[PDB]
């Protein structure tokens, strides 16, 4: 196995989860227009948080744990029970907010209390969110690129379907409802791949509790909530930045910059957590890391780089396709933000050593760096170059955090502290 | 878009009409219905009328006692409630949405609707 092969299993479910979702979206669009977008807007950015915080955030966690010990049945059942336990005991515990607070929940949501009903049944879809996504980071822990590849397949594409009838028999509500079972739907194909491919018993997921374990999963939730602060608090007064000296319509051109910029990473950096991941989670030599590290950078760099000046080169047409024609001013900002893309990825190369790692200390590290370089870069280019300013704060923001990822790796393979 | 007229304190047993008016230009594709919301409770479906064949539908509660029509002449929808009992105690509103908003069974669901009126008060002695 290797990171070129992972891409190209993860690149295919990959592509099919855009698919369905610019059909979906599209459909969406089509059938309740701008009011239903306007009034699905938090709905649909909920659905994307519940993708993590369902299960606690620990997904990572459990590749990284997984893969260390998937030589070791004793303490891969361990890992894998105490995983179940955090999973299964949060997700209950947010069905019960969900269920109890869903007036509350709903009027932050849509401005009425009108939609408890929704709020209650997406109490039981993030269940399966939660479920599925942890089935996933198992395969991903045994680096099953196939397994996980076609499980999101599957589910893709029966969430499509479930969309379709969802919103024919309930009408708009029906169509959010729909929105949340796309992530959900996962955890069928994903229990079946599991248990058809032989990877692990299904005994493993009966829910159990290793204190020590328990403790190392937290170090991957509290991860999940550093970064869920940080560069977002970063982006909301960027757009401050850019409010207080432009106009909302240069503010929309940033952020849709921003976004589709932000998706591009995840399509390119998807078999990341599937290949590279598992793979330094089990190497502890500092040669061997080194070799694994140079290796993938030698790999990604010229694949994203190539990928990235292609984008650039059809940047109007990725508008035309991708985005509503109401700016067709960020082609200017393409470039920019497309080379920032690129150092960032092999940015993300020594950041997913850091998870490898579990390094909690290194994490916040790295997180930290990049709030602060982005701060310094934006509360420069922004006031005097507006929404281009900001993809040029970015750019500049990751040439500097790539470098200072490739001295700070250089100072601790040679053991500088030691 | 939706404005809303009639009721207020009417003795247990009287009739009361209520009338909800509409702006705008396209009426006639915009399914109309009227929902309630008592002290305490959640909005409850009420009644309901199409955009097309006229067709209506009540909750249990009302059926046989209240009273769905349209008028796409003025743009207008009308509630007749007889045998009012103290259960009918509600801030009644109006509610106007497109048939892809409802589906096929959703035409109870208030979310279903995001065009909404004031809400007019009903309170039966
Ligand atoms: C160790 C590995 C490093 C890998 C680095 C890879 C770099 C190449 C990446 C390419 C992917 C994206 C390709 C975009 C091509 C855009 C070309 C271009 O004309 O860019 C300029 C600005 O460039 C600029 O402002 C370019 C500034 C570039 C500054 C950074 C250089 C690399 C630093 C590396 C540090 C480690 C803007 O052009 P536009 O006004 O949009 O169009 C002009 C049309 N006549
Ligand atoms: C680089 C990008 C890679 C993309 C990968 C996925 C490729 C497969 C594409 C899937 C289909 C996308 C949604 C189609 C809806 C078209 C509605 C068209 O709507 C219309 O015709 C009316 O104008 C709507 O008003
Ligand atoms: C919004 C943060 C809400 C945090 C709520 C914490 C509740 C207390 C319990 C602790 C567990 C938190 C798990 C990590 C959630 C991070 C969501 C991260 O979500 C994301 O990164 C989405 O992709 C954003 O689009
Ligand atoms: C510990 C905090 C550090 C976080 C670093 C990012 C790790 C990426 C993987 C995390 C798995 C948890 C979220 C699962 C949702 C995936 C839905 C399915 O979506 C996909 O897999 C699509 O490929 C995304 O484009
Ligand atoms: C036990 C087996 C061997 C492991 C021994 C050490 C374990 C913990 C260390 C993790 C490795 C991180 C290396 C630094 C890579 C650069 C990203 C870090 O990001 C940065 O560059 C920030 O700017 C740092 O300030
Ligand atoms: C995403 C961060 C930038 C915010 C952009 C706002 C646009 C709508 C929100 C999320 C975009 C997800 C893909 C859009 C198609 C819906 C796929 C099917 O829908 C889903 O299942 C998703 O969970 C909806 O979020
Ligand atoms: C500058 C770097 C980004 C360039 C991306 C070019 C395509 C690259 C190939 C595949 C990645 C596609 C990710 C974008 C999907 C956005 C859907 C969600 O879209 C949306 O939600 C829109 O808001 C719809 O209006
Ligand atoms: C937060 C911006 C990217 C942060 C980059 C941190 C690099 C260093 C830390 C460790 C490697 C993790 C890479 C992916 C982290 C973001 C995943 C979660 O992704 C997100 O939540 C995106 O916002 C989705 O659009
Ligand atoms: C399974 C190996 C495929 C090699 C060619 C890949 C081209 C994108
Ligand atoms: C490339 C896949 C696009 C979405 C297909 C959906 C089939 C139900
Ligand atoms: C009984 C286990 C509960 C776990 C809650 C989430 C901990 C991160
Ligand atoms: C709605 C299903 C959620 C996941 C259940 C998992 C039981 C082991
Ligand atoms: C949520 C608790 C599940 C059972 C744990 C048992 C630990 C020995
Ligand atoms: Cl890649
Ligand atoms: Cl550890
Ligand atoms: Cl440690
Ligand atoms: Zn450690």
């Amino acid at each position: 196995v290797s990171l070129a092969k992972a891409s190209l299993w993860t690149a295919a479910s990959t592509l099919v989860k855009i698919g369905a979702g610019l059909l979906v979206g599209k459909l969406l669009a089509v059938s309740f227009g701008p009011a239903g977008l306007g009034l699905a807007a938090n709905f649909r950015q909920l659905i994307t948080v519940l993708g993590v915080l369902a299960g606690a955030g620990i997904f990572n966690g459990v590749t990284k744990y997984v893969a260390q010990y998937h030589d070791n049945p004793q303490q891969l059942r361990r890992v894998v029970g105490t995983s179940s336990a955090m999973v299964l005991g949060f997700s209950t515990l947010m069905a019960l907010v969900f269920v109890l607070a869903a007036a509350p929940i709903s009027q932050g949501l849509f401005g009425n209390t009108d939609y408890q009903g929704l709020v209650r049944l997406v109490a039981l879809v993030q269940m399966g969110i939660a479920w599925g996504n942890l089935l996933l980071a198992l395969m991903k822990g045994f680096r099953d690129a196939a397994g996980n590849a076609l499980s999101l397949i599957v589910g893709s594409l029966i969430g499509v379907l479930a969309y379709y009838v969802s919103y024919r028999l309930g009408g708009y509500e029906g169509a959010l409802l729909g929105l949340a079972l796309i992530p959900a739907l996962v955890v069928i194909p994903a229990a079946i791949m599991l248990i058809k491919r032989g990877v692990i018993p299904l005994s493993y997921l009966k829910p159990s509790w290793d204190n020590g374990l328990a403790g190392q999963l937290s170090k991957f939730t509290l991860m999940a909530l550093i970064t869920s602060v940080t560069l977002p608090v970063a982006y909301i007064m960027m757009r401050k930045l850019l409010a207080a000296q432009y106009s909302w319509d240069e503010v929309g051109i940033w952020q849709g910059v921003s976004s589709i910029s932000d998706a591009y990473l995840q399509f390119i950096t998807a078999s990341f957590s599937v290949y590279l991941l598992p793979t330094l989670s089990r190497l502890t030599e500092k040669r061997d890391i080194t070799r694994e590290v140079v290796k993938s950078l030698k790999f990604v760099l010229p694949a994203v780089a190539a990928a990235s000046f292609t984008v650039w080169l059809l940047r109007d047409f990725a508008i035309w396709l991708l985005l509503s024609n109401k700016f067709t001013a960020m082609r200017d900002l393409f470039a920019w933000q497309l080379v920032g893309d690129v150092l960032k990825v092999g940015a993300y190369v020594f950041g997913y050593l850091v998870i490898a790692k579990a390094s909690l200390r290194f994490y916040i590290l790295a997180e930290v760096s990049q709030f602060t370089l982005l701060m310094v870069f934006a509360h420069w280019l922004i006031p005097a170059h507006g929404a281009l300013g900001a993809a040029q704060a970015y750019m500049a923001t990751y040439i500097v955090y790539f470098s200072l990822c490739c001295g700070v790796f250089l100072l601790w393979r040679r053991r500088a502290l030691e | 878009q939706l404005v809303e007229s009639g009721g207020g304190l009417v003795q247990a047993g009287g009739s009361l009409g209520l009338s909800c008016a509409a702006s705008g230009r396209t009426f006639s594709n915009y399914v109309m219905a009227w929902f309630r919301q008592a002290p305490g409770k959640e909005r409850e479906f009420v009644a309901r009328i199409s955009e097309s064949r006229g067709t209506t539908d009540y909750a249990d509660s009302v059926k046989g006692r209240f009273t769905i029509s349209r008028d796409n002449a003025k743009n207008t929808i009308y509630l007749q409630m007889n045998s009012l009992n103290p259960g009918d105690t509600a801030v009644y509103s109006c509610a106007a949405t497109l048939p892809a908003w409802t589906g096929i069974i959703g035409g109870r669901r208030p979310g279903n609707y995001p065009y909404w009126g004031q809400g007019t008060q009903v309170t039966v002695s």
